[PDB]
DNA sequence: CAGTCAGTCAGTCAGTCAGTCAGTCAGTCAGTCAGTCAGTCAGTCAGTCAGTCAGTCAGT
DNA sequence: ACTGACTGACTGACTGACTGACTGACTGACTGACTGACTGACTGACTGACTGACTGACTG
């Protein structure tokens, strides 16, 4: 119609894509035989729910065919200008063509496979039957196909379909190799023209909530006609509907009465969080923003909160405006639709492949010496301090836990303190591996409160409700959690470290929770002694403003004294000032081990569990005698610290089962448990010079 | 014909066409625009194989042209401007969009504060300035529809306006989200064709210096456009031109009417200048003709320039070079060296006086607030939310939490200066412990655990324990706030009250004479000097401070206390400091033998 | 005579609940408005009569 | 054989009852509107608990 809702034309075509995205479907061989036959035929055997379908193989599919000849019309930008069409554009251009039968059906396999197969079923025998009607009522067949399938009403192939499908943005490397889909924005530069595109943004993930199931179609029952009336849903809410709108219980006097149902309807699981800014690529004046993510399908589950997260996904509008006051026509008001999720600082144990990892892994174990290696390699900008290194390595392995069928459980972890003031560089340690180890929060004396680092309660909106949200302990745990300047904690907060100290629990019994939640964090901490500095005139625990109880809880203590020598201030001096020459310190002969091959490396030992023997029995408990024999024999205030308490023993058992993975052998020895006793005797009993 | 417009409109359109080809730098400046995005074009579509459209017009020109366009504008500005506007899309189109304007003034006495502002002033241009507080949220407007249809393959289109478009009025027409065309098919809307607009609401208060003794304040709203989202954080002091518009029917409609008095107002547009204040907001504005960078130039290579701007901080105050020239060394700053896949490592340097008082502790720090850029002074308290935040957010449209800034985020890149720091409880110490090495705030209150970014330098001026007992019985403890809090701070700067006669004289008539080079050069110095370039540090100054370094441990571990590797940081940082001043890329010796003489005078 | 420990007030923080303001609503009732009608008024069309002319007959 | 006297037929003017348009009050109807509050979250003042800083008073 001309003069109202006029027309425009553009040079986008429908037609011939839809053409070259079938040839794309069928023929493309490069990744036995093509690539989409195998994955197809993988759904249509009921073993696998989504479907990947990237944005490199259609570049390279383009050239390709721009090399053969003839001219290919141009679709990936076509993808990327408009990206929500193509969903729907693209699905009905795989259901043409599907490797139907090649497995019969399981007994015990599930209920949305045995409803989508009498769908099917019905289908089919509804479509012949009108055909063995017609046909015998005479009076090239294609003619009598026309007729049939025009006067039969079908249950429509938006509605049998059991699977989902998601694309991927393509890399820098191939976009570099032939010659902008995504480069990583921030949420300051989304500026309000994207809203249609397939950008990418990157930030940390705060607020996740639930999984709750959203309604997609919902299907009634007409128990008069036998009709099974449906509905779509858009919107955020809908209503339920009256008498009939069928072809039978229209047209009568008496109208049949319909209602629901709930085991041939649609559902699809539903989750929404929030990117906060990265607080990196911020201005010099400014706050953080937020933007809010919708997930839908298989991709739920894997926004853990408090991570570095790279989402790609389409921009859409959702309407509402605020206030009613405040309306101008037509504000929009946009989201974040979700589909395909990469994150940094990759999580333990979530990996399988072994193959092509021991290629990086092999070169490390074939470099020889590992341990001393990556002993040297954590936090290497600094000078000194080997054995600090040394025994934090041992804090990022841990292990091994141990279930005695009580069941009491033991730990399984490592608790280090840090002593010693000022210039021993120790907050540089604790930024440093509080960024090695994913899941590490790092948070200052004062700081989070008392239920800051406790979960509270608050009310949840969309989703409902009273859900506890975490604090700074439930968020870390299966981590390490650092903390600086122990000293100027509350006292509640002591209560609540203390409890950590015991396994798994925090209890809680304020106004409204009864709960004990879990946390199995590993604690590392960072005091200062009284002022000023070392008085060997004062006794220890003089200049300590910590009670032995909790020095007891520590296993492995340390104390960095800070005494003027004047043989390390030139190695010390050439070290500093040849890194602000520079920015790369070690030389002759050594390169630092980047930090992606490490989490490689130890998040592949913790698999290991090993096996202690009997000869290290006799080694250990004949030590244990020793320790014990002469640390009881002074019981004095002076430098000796008594009274050398069983927690040491069961800690420097588990500092050898920890020691004998990262030779990844089950093969626990005397290299091992005399390795540990010289961490317990050099560890502490430096304040002797 | 849209209405086939009068020859009144032509009339205009063609005097306003001659006024801007009389005078012809706007031209000039149509074509740099112009330019620069075709080039900009050429990049983007050549390689791989911006700027807004506005022209700033002032009011000199028009009272010098014609008397009845000048009074014509400040009257009634909804006859005036889409004219012009109309003539300048001319001019662009011609030469090689909606292209609007500015109207820098300047302004006719409308120079009125939020205060004083209804009702008489109603729909003429008025300039309002004051404080931004409580801006909303950024939302993107609809304009313009595309729809596809099924089957037949055509595209379809539709408009939609509102009231806060051009500032005339019209007969209202809305128009329904369009589906199902004649004849019936469905209607399969589309995006990333269908354009949008953004949009965002600021209100704005009178000026706490300008207002009355005790009051009650009053405060409008202004509506944003297009170009002008996000320029303003609130907190910031902003100049306001725009045309004073009242839109709504006011309750006459409908009888028996609730809503007493009607007719809310608003402003349109139109062109947000944030402007300078005396303790928030940047002035790294300030312009660098060519005679300036030549004279900069002119005196770059001198070699007395240091001891001339040693002597260029204090034109009333008598002695105290070694504290002048620790200041221009806190105000150049160092350089900030952030490495690779670690931490970085801080730049600048932070300075303490102590001494006896009426010793002038107190005047040089108004100047050194005066001459800076971003200076930010808090005396005694304090808590709470100096160093944090203090989340306190109630937001209306939602539950959320957000975070508004103490006086540590704000002053980012910029000096704190921090009175009676002894007054000072050491549960704010433990957020200075904070700051002041670790360069990051972290605050996980309720609430939402953040990192955000500090990076700030600190001077401060404690008194002594008891009495001016400064040099009597021991520097141990004539400060007593011990001992990391001395260790963080790179010098300590200890000021006598030593009495004489030579020195009273010279005190005597300097005071006297008071009562009866230039700073704004030297700022624009200091920029210039900021800016470019930063120097890297060579071979020639690494053995003067390694064999001092050595020095000071073996010989000052025999004198006093303390001494760690953070002295030898700030070696270096005042080498790289007094590198940047002499305009140079390299570190000499020199550069080492005068930070060497300086941290002796400042421990010994 | 000086350090310290414990008691003690004070400021600040989290929990508590009663007003408060915005959004929705159904019933009814009233205010206007349109459809009803009735009376008016001019135009118009069929019946009816009178005049005039052509045909026809009779008289010279 | 022609002419006047009479005669039917046509044709024009007169007569009135029908026909079509026009526009002021009367009343149902129908839809605003506001009164019927109701609901529900949210916000703002009240109040106790606690932890820190001050100072007497105790002890080396
Ligand atoms: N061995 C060392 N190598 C490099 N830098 C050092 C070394 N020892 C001390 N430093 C310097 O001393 C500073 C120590 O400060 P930091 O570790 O941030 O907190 P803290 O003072 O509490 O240890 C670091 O900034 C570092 O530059
Ligand atoms: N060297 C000096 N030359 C000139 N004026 C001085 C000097 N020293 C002190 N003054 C005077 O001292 C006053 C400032 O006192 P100040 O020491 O800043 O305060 P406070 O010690 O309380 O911080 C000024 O008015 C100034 O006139």
């Amino acid at each position: 119609m001309s003069a109202a809702l006029p027309s425009i034309q553009l040079p986008v075509d429908y037609n011939n894509l839809f053409n070259e995205i079938t040839d794309f479907l069928v023929t493309f061989k490069q990744d036995k035989g093509p690539k989409y036959m195998a994955m197809l035929q993988k759904v249509a055997n009921r073993e696998l729910n989504s479907v990947i379908i990237d944005l490199d193989d259609i570049l390279q599919y383009q050239n390709e065919k721009f090399l053969q000849g003839t001219q290919a019309d141009d679709l990936v930008s076509a993808i990327q200008q408009n990206a929500n069409h193509f969903t729907e554009l693209f699905c009905r251009a795989i259901d043409n063509n599907m490797p139907l039968p090649t497995k019969e059906i399981d007994y015990k396999d599930d209920v949305l496979d045995v409803i989508l197969n009498q769908r099917r079923l019905r289908n089919e025998r509804m479509l012949s039957d009108r055909t063995n009607e017609i046909r015998s009522e005479n009076l090239m067949n294609d003619a009598l196909r026309e007729v049939v399938e025009d006067e039969t009403e079908l249950f429509p192939p938006n509605l049998t379909r059991r699977y989902f499908l998601y694309f991927k943005p393509l890399s820098q490397n191939c976009a570099r190799r032939y010659r902008i889909s995504s480069k990583p924005l921030s949420v300051r530069q989304i500026k309000g023209d994207f809203l249609g595109q397939l950008i990418t943004v990157r930030g940390i993930i705060t607020r996740v909530s639930d999984v709750k199931p959203a309604v997609e179609v919902i299907a009634y029952t007409c128990d008069q006609c036998g009709y099974e009336v449906f509905q779509e849903v858009n919107s955020r809410t809908f209503t339920p509907l009256s008498e009939c709108t069928s072809e039978e219980c229209s047209q009568n006097q008496t109208k049949g009465q319909l209602f629901m149902s709930t085991r041939a309807s649609k559902f699809s699981a539903f989750q929404e969080c929030k990117i906060q800014e990265l607080s990196q690529q911020v201005p010099v004046g400014h706050i953080p923003r937020s933007l809010n993510i919708h997930v839908n399908g298989t991709l739920v589950r894997s926004l853990s909160p408090g991570d570095i997260v790279d989402v790609t996904g389409i921009f859409l509008p959702a309407p509402y405006t605020g206030f009613k006051a405040l309306k101008a026509g037509l504000l929009t008001e946009t989201y974040l639709e979700a589909q395909f999720v990469r994150q940094h600082k990759k999580k333990f144990a979530s990996f399988s492949l072994t193959s092509d990892v021991e290629e990086r892994v092999m070169e490390l174990i074939t470099s020889g010496d590992v341990y001393n290696r990556l002993a040297k390699s954590i936090a290497p900008e600094i000078y000194g301090n080997l054995d600090v290194k040394k025994a934090l390595l041992l804090l990022l392995v841990g292990g091994v836990d141990k279930r005695v069928g009580d069941g009491m459980k033991i730990r399984g972890d490592i608790n280090v303190c840090l002593m010693g003031d000022p210039g021993v560089a120790k907050s540089q340690l604790l930024k440093a591996i509080c960024k090695i180890s994913p899941r590490g929060v790092y948070t200052t004396g004062k700081g989070s409160s008392g239920v800051g680092l406790t979960a509270a309660v608050m009310k949840d909106p969309v989703t409902d409700e009273m859900i506890l949200e975490g604090g700074a302990l439930v968020l870390a745990d299966n981590g390490i959690c650092c903390i600086d300047e122990f000293d100027k904690m509350d006292e509640s907060d002591r209560t609540a470290i203390h409890e950590v100290m015991e396994q798994q629990t925090i209890s809680i019994s304020k106004a409204g929770i009864n709960t004990t939640l879990n946390a199995r964090t590993s604690i590392l901490a960072a005091a200062n002694p009284l002022y000023g500095r070392y008085n060997p005139r004062l006794s220890p625990l003089d200049n300590i403003n910590l009670p032995a109880a909790l020095l007891s809880r520590f296993d492995i203590l340390f104390l960095m004294l800070d005494i003027p020598s004047r043989d390390d201030d030139e190695k010390l001096a050439e070290h500093v000032t040849y890194v602000h020459m520079h920015n790369k310190q070690p030389d002759l002969d050594f390169t630092p081990v980047e930090p992606s091959k490490m989490r490689e490396y130890i998040a592949y030992a913790k698999t290991k569990r090993p096996v202690m023997s009997e000869a290290v029995n006799d080694y250990v408990v004949q030590a244990y005698i020793r320790l014990r024999q002469d640390s009881k024999r002074e019981m004095d205030s002076k430098f000796s610290f008594g009274q050398a308490t069983p927690r040491t023993l069961l800690g420097i058992i588990r500092l050898s089962q920890a020691l004998a993975k990262l030779r990844l052998a089950d093969m626990v020895d005397i290299d091992d448990v005399e390795e540990a006793l010289r961490l317990v005797r050099v560890s502490k009993e430096s304040l002797y010079q | 014909t849209f209405f086939a417009p009068d020859a009144v409109f032509g009339d205009r359109v063609r005097r306003f066409q001659e006024f801007l080809d009389t005078f012809t730098s706007y031209r000039d400046s149509v074509r740099s625009i112009q330019v620069y995005n075709s080039n900009n074009a050429a990049n983007y579509n050549d390689d791989q194989d911006i700027l807004p459209h506005r022209i700033i017009i002032s009011l000199d020109d028009l009272r010098e042209f014609d008397r009845s366009f000048w009074s014509g504008i400040l009257v009634e500005p909804a006859y005036f401007i889409p004219p012009a506007e109309k003539a300048l899309t001319d001019l662009a189109d011609s030469m090689d969009h909606p292209w609007k304007l500015s109207f820098k003034g300047s302004f006719g006495a409308h120079a009125l504060s939020p205060r004083t502002l209804t009702a008489q002033h109603l729909n003429k241009l008025v300039s309002v300035e004051g404080i931004v507080t409580k801006t909303s949220l950024v939302r993107p407007k609809l304009i313009r529809s595309v729809h596809y249809a099924a089957k037949t393959g055509r595209f379809h289109y539709r408009d939609y306006t509102d009231a806060t478009t051009t500032l005339t009025t019209r007969i209202p027409t809305p128009a329904i989200y369009p589906t199902e065309d004649t004849e019936g098919n469905k209607l399969t809307t589309e995006y990333g064709y269908s354009t949008f607009i953004d949009h965002q609401r600021i209100t704005v208060q009178e000026m706490p210096e300008m207002a009355p003794a005790g009051q009650l304040p009053r405060s409008i709203d202004v509506i944003l456009d297009d170009d002008l989202v996000d320029k303003t954080k609130p907190g910031d002091r902003v100049n306001v031109v725009g045309v004073f518009k009242s839109l709504g029917a006011g309750g006459m409609n409908q009888s028996n009417s609730n809503t007493l008095i009607g007719f809310k107002t608003l402003i349109l547009g139109n062109t947000v200048y944030p402007l300078h204040a005396r303790s928030t907001g940047v002035a790294a504005r300030q312009m660098l003709t060519d005679f300036d960078i030549r004279n900069i130039n002119k005196l770059s290579k001198k070699k007395d320039i240091f001891d001339i701007l040693s002597q260029s901080l204090a034109p009333s105050i008598y002695g105290h070079d070694h504290i002048k020239k620790a200041i221009l060394l806190m105000l150049m700053g160092g350089v900030e060296k952030n490495l690779e896949n670690g931490s970085h490592l801080r730049g600048d340097i932070n300075i303490l006086m102590v001494g006896d008082p009426s010793t002038a502790k107190s005047q040089l720090l108004r100047f050194v607030l005066n001459t800076a850029s971003l200076a930010i002074a808090t005396t005694g308290r304090g808590s709470s939310g100096v160093g944090l935040t203090a989340a306190v957010t109630t937001d209306r449209e939602t539950g959320e939490r957000r975070l508004e800034a103490g006086a540590m985020v704000l002053a980012d890149r910029g000096v704190v200066c921090i009175d009676e720091f002894d007054k000072m409880t050491d549960v704010d110490r433990v957020a200075i412990h904070e700051v002041m090495e670790q360069q990051t705030v972290t605050i996980a209150k309720a609430g939402i655990h953040t990192t955000l970014n500090a990076r700030c330098s600190v001077i401060a001026a404690a008194n002594p324990v008891f009495g001016q007992y400064d040099v009597n019985r021991d520097p141990h403890q004539n400060i007593a706030l011990p001992d990391s809090l001395l260790s963080r701070f790179d010098l300590l700067f200890v000021v006598t009250d030593d009495i004489n006669e030579i020195r009273d004289r010279s005190i005597s008539e300097h005071v006297l004479r008071t009562h009866r080079v230039t700073i704004p050069f030297l700022r624009k110095y200091v920029q210039y000097a900021k800016e470019r370039v930063i120097p890297q540090l060579t071979q020639e100054a690494i053995n003067v401070i390694v064999k001092n370094y050595t020095d000071l441990r073996n010989d000052d571990n025999t004198k006093k206390s303390p001494i760690t590797a953070r002295t030898l940081e700030t070696l270096i940082r005042l080498a790289t400091a007094h590198a940047k001043v002499r305009l140079s890329k390299t570190v000499n010796k020199v550069d080492a033998k005068v930070a060497a003489n300086l941290l002796r005078f400042a421990l010994l």
